[PDB]
RNA sequence: AUAAACAUACUUUGAAUCGGCCAAGUCUGGUAAGCAGGACUGGCGAUGCGGGAUGAACCGAACGUCGAGAUAAAGUGCCAAAAAGAAACAUAACGAGUACCACAAAAGGUAUUCAUUCAUAUUGACAAUUAUCGAAUGAAUGAGUCCUGAAAAUGGAUGGCAUUAUAAUUUCUUAACUGAUACUCGACCGUU
RNA sequence: UGUCGGCUCUUCCUAUCCAUUUCAAGCAGAAUUGAAAAAAGGUAUGAUUGUUCACCAUUUAAUAGGGAACGUGAGCUGGGU
RNA sequence: AAUGGCUGAAAGCCUCUCAAGCCAGAAUUUCGUCUAGAUGAAUACUUUGUCUUUUUCUUGUUACUUUAGUACAAUUGAAAAUUAUAUACGUUGUAUUUAUUAUCUCGUGUAUUACUCUAUCAAAAGGGUAGUGAAUACUGAGUUAACAAAAUUUAAAGCAUAA
């Protein structure tokens, strides 16, 4: 028999299954579509949410009935200290999606970036990138790096810079940095690698990436709530008071 | 298909025993030829096998199975609706050769099985008497056409390999 | 424009059956599927018969002044006058037909020398090129 | 003996089902097959007709749990594997072993781009099709149903033709030189003893 | 039924050069160059000479030949022959399509770009949306007179389609079209020369 | 040293749709594409030679064989019937079988 | 005429059983029913085996334990043992595809193939522009195939994969082939 | 095999009520009527009755018709039977 | 998609096509975007460089330890496209497994190679250069074989140290 009355289904199936993530940082599953008729630039950043406040702002839109003295809006504050670029990677377009080809790294690597390659740092030998650094200037290694740069310019289509935060500038207790791959959208692959190489060991600020009054996307992990029932998970109707064995369930 | 010459006579009160029934029957073998022959007698002269004597049942062979001839088969067949008479022309070198064409063509275009067709007669017509739209195009003396999209021929099943080497080509032939 | 046609007088080449790799001459066309080959039985041995076009192949020769339903006697005169056998044996198929007959009578000793001799010649010819 | 070689099949200008029947029979006979260019196969039907069949195919899906449901692979190399797998024994060791000896790639990867290629005369589209019957390439159909890598394969194939074109021209020059050097020493006076044997059997 | 041989031809005038490479006819004439592909797997297109008049002499022709084939496929010989015939006209005396504008109460303004590769239709039936309508390569619009434009080009398939594209953008919707006889219509189809 | 045999594929036993008779094994000799090329091989020796990874201390051979004879054709595509001393192991389907040249009648 | 001596005629004592069901070139009641009830026969029950994918009844054929050989129904692109050739009307479609069987009708089409009848067919019919234009044109009917008609509830069923001048359908040719616990020959076990 | 209805909830059918795209009208406009594609999204609040059903008063772009063991009792209620 | 059109035959005309070839057209389909996600890839450090099993230490993994056994660089595998395919020819008629004249010695230089190795420039190459070796052709000559034997593909025991 058909349902007597109709109503929209509770919850969205665009997010089923509701599996919780493992890493606090969330990776963007995409980047803005590349345009090859512009100067290379960075298309992403990474900040730490501080809190929320409210501002009174003056309406500049025309043909609107909003008050002339200002509208109250909520705003989130995202503290974004400068990032450190510690390498770059080239990607190639194959018949199984992007496949990274090489990852050229800088000569000097901060201890924040080294902590990402271990689990018990206080027991580690902390020899990450030690062989890379000690032999950086050798002709055997310098020749290999020039091959890696030339390989990307010949057989790659996507360049991303491996940039990491500096946890000393934030009130968090975590010391290990957060690493994010930021794509370079711009001219030919020849000058993308040229632009990428110039950024090694340099610091990038959020103003170089985003402009003024710019619309952006935000990717993050929502606040956790643990185990929950169907009324909070899916917003279904609570059962009448008379019900045996409980009210807050799908009948 | 083979052609037979069958004769018989009826020896009873109703029929005088001095009139011989002849026929030219196209049958796969001489047992079927007699079976067709007896039915034509019973359905047309009330002559039954138990009151008749067969005289001759001889095969008939083509005199010149090397001369191309245009045939004209007059026949009647039974459909879902009723019974019709058809006249179909065929090109072949033997009388039996053309009849097998008629049986195979009727069973394809008209979906009519062999036990619905009675061959009334078969004659040989002239070159200009052919009226089949397709068959009329090949009766002239100056017929000529290139056979395109030829599949390459294999001498025998001996060289029929499942997987070959290289590429495959048709033939302008 | 197509070069080889299925006409009257066209010299065809049987490709299967008991008369495979034997020449024949079309003297009649029954329809789009069947032709009457009479490759002179007094010359090549192909009897006057009707064959399907899937079993034969065309050639580059047409016998001059062949009418449909030509008799065997007059057809033989036009076949030798054109000298089809002389002309056919100089073609790529003609030499391929005689090659197959040459190879099918080899013995194990015959195949031994050829494999040995040709291997040296091919190796030596490769050396001579800088 | 043990046949460790691979029978490379160039799926260009073939029929999808007819290729599979010949391959799926010979996978059960111990042969290892690699079908390069499984995106150049042909299937009977216009693009409109092929999409209706795909729309019917996509409907088959477990109602209570689509994650368990029939998995509809859009890549042409997976259309061929599915078609081949339907002609192999199901749920036994014999069927699974024969499937492990089959691979397509949409183009021609590094090892199989320089191997000798084969053909299946039963599956050729020039022997089993009316020329006026409209057909559909697997790659063209795959793009319609959501196969994204139709442009990578077209780019990769383009550079494989430019590399082979110059290799073929270089090989042609060397072959002409060797061919003309063989004629000179076939006609030499010292080699008459050997040549006389070759002329006897028609080799030379 | 199946025809053993269906043949059609198109005569080439003096100023037209035709070269054929695997059903790919390229026609070059006094006005320009035209190209097309006839991907029918059962036609044979080739140049030759053939006497086409009862008492006239030989002349250069392009012969479209199709052998044994059903009437579904035998009908394409004359279709391709007509297509090649239109090419010869197009590169010798190009095609022009005169389109006239009809309105009831609201005048309609056509803003033709400077290059002639685009047009603009405004105030159609008092609407505020403006229709652009691109033009195919080789087709040029121009304002002939008052409430009239003509399209100039060589390919009759490009010219006619562009004219129909202009009409198709200015249809009356949700109204009795037997009363609202508005839009741009093709007055007549003729040759530039 | 030399090749004195022709490889044949152990396709499977003589069978029906739902039955199987392992007394007779079907083989596909290489180069025999029709049943008229079968009369040569009717009677020739056939061997299924396999390899066993024996332990060091075991005196059993590391290469064992099962022999048999080709007895009759099977179908029009040059498939033969072979009967062995012991029925072939069904794990050996699709493997290669040496078809020798003796008993020679040449 | 044919067959019949482990033929024929029995006598005595007794068991179980009398809920039946199915098929059909059959019938009666009923709108009909996998409904109810009958005449004749064959089956299932009491019965496995090969085939129809699967199935109490359909098709072949009825069973001691086996070896080899021809066969039956029916099959021969792969699952699956086994086929090659010939001609056609089909096929731009979830159209076609192993009877019982698991569905489709009336009706319509300037869709297509073939046949019959009639008229125009030339020194000139039809279409287009009396002339040119120069070979078929028009009408009616019948028989096959195709398309519309053709809408149901979990996602799915020519058995599946697949085919498309077929690997579909209708008919053929070839002293082609495959295959049952039935047939022939042989060995052994038991009854007579 | 827990036998009505209601409540809660998901999914499915189209023989479509609305929204989208089209053709026709005895379609001037507005409002309507007949039909095609299309089932991805929506399709209400109450008085009386245990009612399914019904009949009223509104609101809405619309307040369409049905299936899932006449969906759903170790999901509820027990109004009816 | 429905639908409206373009060129256009069949059927000299007409026709959007129960023809080939195109365009416009949906809350439509597919890319793009979002969520979960298998086989994977790159980089960092620790190793190892012909190979395995049974044991064994550890929370566990890798390297590691002992006793053996096993192989030792050098002829493999690519035209593309079309098929009514420019003209000519039809090059016929057996895909992989599976195309080397038994072993060794003596010999002279030259030449060759999708051959091996070294150095170098490059390179996600059957790459270039230079050298060396191997095999082959010019192209030989000589020794030996009789009975026997001509086989790996992997077994068995450990926890000192490091990550």
């Amino acid at each position: 028999s058909h349902r007597k009355f109709e109503a929209p289904r509770h919850g969205s199936l665009a997010f089923h299954p509701r599996k919780r993530v493992h890493k606090v940082r969330a990776t963007v599953s995409a980047f803005p579509k590349d345009n090859a008729a512009e100067k290379p630039h960075l298309t992403g950043f990474l900040g730490f949410k501080a809190g929320m406040t409210h501002v009174i702002r003056e309406v500049k839109r025309t043909n609107t009935k909003l008050p002339k003295d200002g509208v109250l809006e909520p705003v989130t504050i995202i503290e974004t200290p400068p990032m450190v670029v510690a390498g770059f990677v080239g990607y190639k377009k194959t018949t199984t999606g992007l496949k990274p080809i090489t990852a050229v790294f800088a000569e000097h690597i901060a201890d924040e970036f080294k902590r990402r390659y271990t689990k018990k740092w206080y027991k580690n030998t902390k020899n990450q990138f030690a062989v890379h650094t000690e032999k950086y200037n050798d002709v055997k290694a310098k020749s290999k790096r020039e091959r890696q740069i030339r390989l990307i310019k010949n057989r790659c289509d996507v360049v991303r810079v491996i940039a990491h935060t500096q946890m000393a500038l934030v009130p968090l207790k975590q010391k290990k940095a957060e690493v994010m791959e930021i794509q370079i959208n711009g001219g030919s692959i020849a000058e993308k690698v040229d632009f990428a190489v110039s950024l090694l060991e340099k610091q990038i600020s959020v103003n170089s990436v985003f402009g003024t009054d710019e619309c952006i996307d935000v990717c993050s992990v929502t606040k956790g709530h643990g185990y929950n029932g169907v009324i909070k998970r899916f917003g279904v109707r609570h059962l009448p008071r008379k019900t045996h064995r409980g009210l807050r369930k799908v009948a | 298909m083979k052609e037979y010459y069958i004769t018989a006579r009826c020896t009873d009160k109703a029929h005088n025993p001095n009139e011989i029934f002849r026929s030219r029957v196209f049958a796969p073998n001489y047992v079927v030829a007699k079976s067709k022959f007896w039915m034509m007698l019973k359905k047309q002269h009330k002559v039954k096998k138990i009151n008749a004597e067969l005289l001759q049942c001889q095969p008939i062979f083509e005199k010149n199975p090397t001369v191309v001839k245009n045939y004209q088969i007059f026949l009647r067949y039974v459909s879902a609706g009723g019974i019709h008479n058809i006249t179909k022309q065929y090109r072949d070198v033997t009388r039996v050769g053309a009849v097998r064409q008629m049986y195979n063509d009727l069973a394809s275009q008209y979906r009519t099985r062999q036990d619905k067709i009675q061959l009334i007669s078969i004659t040989t017509v002239g070159d200009k008497a052919v009226k089949n739209p397709v068959l009329h195009q090949f009766v002239g003396h100056h017929v000529k056409f290139p056979m395109v999209h030829c599949k390459p021929v294999i001498a025998s099943k001996r060289f029929n390999l499942p997987i070959k080497a290289g590429k495959l080509t048709t033939k302008l032939c | 424009v197509f070069s080889r046609f299925v006409e009257v007088g066209r010299v065809v080449l049987m490709k299967t059956g008991p008369f495979a790799s034997k020449l024949a001459v079309i003297v009649e066309i029954l329809d789009h599927n069947r032709v009457l080959v009479d490759g002179p039985q007094a010359i090549t041995g192909v009897p006057r018969q009707v064959v399907n076009l899937n079993t034969i192949s065309l050639t580059s020769f047409v016998v001059n002044k062949v009418t449909r339903g030509m008799t065997h006697k007059k057809l033989c005169l036009r076949f030798t006058q054109d000298a089809i056998i002389k002309r056919f044996n100089k073609t790529a198929t003609g030499k391929a037909i005689e090659k197959r007959i040459l190879r099918e009578k080899m013995t194990d000793f015959d195949k031994f020398q050829v494999s040995i001799i040709n291997r040296k010649i091919n190796a030596a010819a490769k050396i001579a090129v800088s | 003996s043990t046949n460790n070689k691979v029978t490379v099949i160039d799926c260009h200008g073939h029929v999808l089902g007819r290729v599979a029947s010949v391959v799926a029979k010979h996978l059960l006979l111990g042969q290892k097959f690699v079908l390069v260019r499984c995106e150049d196969l042909q299937v009977c039907g216009t693009l409109k007709m092929r999409l209706v069949q795909w729309e019917l195919y996509q409907r088959k899906r477990v109602n209570t749990n689509p994650t368990r449901g029939a998995f509809h692979h859009r890549s042409p190399a997976d259309m061929v594997r599915k078609a081949v797998r339907g002609m192999l024994p199901k749920n036994n060791y014999r069927g699974k072993l024969a499937l492990k000896n089959l691979k397509c790639f949409e183009g021609c990867p590094a090892p199989y781009d320089k191997m000798k290629k084969s053909s299946i005369p039963e599956a050729a589209a020039i022997y089993s099709f009316n020329p006026t019957r409209k057909r559909t390439l697997l790659g063209e159909l795959g793009t319609a149903v959501g196969w994204k890598y139709a442009d990578v394969v077209a780019k990769n194939e383009a550079e494989r033709k430019e590399r082979a074109a110059k290799w073929y021209a270089a090989k042609q020059l060397k072959q002409k030189a060797v061919a003309e050097a063989k004629e000179k020493i076939l006609a030499d006076e010292k080699y008459k003893a050997k040549v006389a044997i070759l002329k006897k059997f028609g080799y030379a | 039924p199946r025809l053993l041989k269906k043949t059609e031809h198109v005569v080439i005038p003096e100023g037209v050069n035709i070269e054929i490479n695997r059903k790919n006819i390229k026609v070059t004439g006094p006005r320009g160059s035209l190209t097309r592909e006839f991907q029918h797997p059962k036609v044979d297109i080739y140049a030759s000479k053939l006497v086409v008049k009862k008492e006239g002499p030989k002349e250069n022709v392009v012969v479209i030949d199709m052998w044994y084939g059903n009437r579904r496929d035998s009908a394409v010989v004359r279709t391709i022959a007509s297509h090649i015939k239109n090419m010869i006209t197009g590169v010798t005396k190009g095609y022009q399509y005169k389109m006239r504008v009809v309105y009831a109460h609201f005048p309609v303004t056509l803003v033709i770009a400077d290059d002639g590769k685009s047009i603009q239709v405004q105030n159609f039936l008092g609407e505020k949306r403006t229709r652009h309508i691109e033009m195919y390569d080789g087709v040029v619009v121009k304002k002939l007179g008052k409430d009239e434009i003509c399209l100039e080009g060589n390919d009759v398939e490009k010219v006619s389609q562009s004219a129909a594209n202009i009409h198709a953008a200015n249809l009356v919707r949700n109204k009795d079209i037997r009363q609202f006889l508005d839009g741009v219509y093709v007055s007549e189809k003729c040759l530039i020369e | 040293k030399c090749r004195l045999h022709v490889n044949a594929v152990f396709m499977g036993f003589q069978r029906a749709q739902r039955n199987q008779y392992p007394n007779v094994a079907l083989l596909q000799i290489s180069g025999v594409n029709t049943k008229e090329d079968t009369p040569f091989y009717i009677g020739k020796r056939v061997a299924y030679v396999y390899k066993v990874n024996v332990k060091k201390g075991s005196n059993k051979p590391a290469i064992r064989a099962i022999f048999g004879k080709i007895v009759a054709p099977h179908g029009n595509h040059g498939v033969v019937k072979a009967r062995f001393l012991h029925n072939l192991p069904p794990k050996a389907m699709g493997q290669n079988l040496k078809v020798f040249l003796y008993p020679s009648n040449i």
